[PDB]
């Protein structure tokens, strides 16, 4: 039972890539650059 | 809390653009039509029915009530 060593390694690399990708989804303080213009 | 994430969604720009264009165009001819109808109704609206005078034969368009129909 348990992962094979290759399974362990692939899971580790995949999970590190996934965490990096997910961390890249966060928004910077200026990220929503809104263009302003109006006309009891 | 600074935990704002990116919401992946399809491009809604074209849908809003089409809706804006269609509304603009319908409104462009639509508003004038409504204003003209209101003015006609208020100022010149509704010809009242009356008995036909003897010796007078009316025109084909004088048998209708609403001025726009006439
Ligand atoms: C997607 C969409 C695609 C759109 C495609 C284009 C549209 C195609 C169809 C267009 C057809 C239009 C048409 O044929 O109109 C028919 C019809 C034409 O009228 P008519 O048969 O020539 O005249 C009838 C009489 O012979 C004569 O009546 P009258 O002379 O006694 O009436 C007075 C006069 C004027 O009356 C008044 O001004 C006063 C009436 C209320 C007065 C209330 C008191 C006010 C004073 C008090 C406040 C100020 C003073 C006090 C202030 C101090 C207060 C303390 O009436 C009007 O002006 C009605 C105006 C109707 C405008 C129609 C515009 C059509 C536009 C077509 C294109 C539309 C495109 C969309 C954009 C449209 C624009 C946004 O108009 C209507 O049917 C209007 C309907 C009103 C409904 C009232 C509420 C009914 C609710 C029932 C349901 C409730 C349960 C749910």
């Amino acid at each position: 039972s348990g992962y094979t060593p290759d399974e362990k390694l692939r899971l580790q690399q995949l999970r590190e890539l996934r965490r990096r990708w997910l961390k890249d989804q966060e928004l910077s303080p200026r990220e929503p650059v809104l263009p302003p213009r109006r006309v009891t | 809390h600074g935990k704002r994430l990116f919401i992946i969604k399809p491009s809604g720009f074209y849908d809003r653009r089409f809706l804006k264009l269609m509304r603009f165009y319908i409104l462009l001819t639509g508003i004038p039509v409504a204003i003209g109808i209101t003015l006609v109704n208020v100022f010149i609206g509704e010809a009242e029915l009356a008995d036909i005078p003897e010796g007078y034969v009316p025109e084909h368009w004088e048998y209708f009530k609403h001025p726009i129909s006439r």
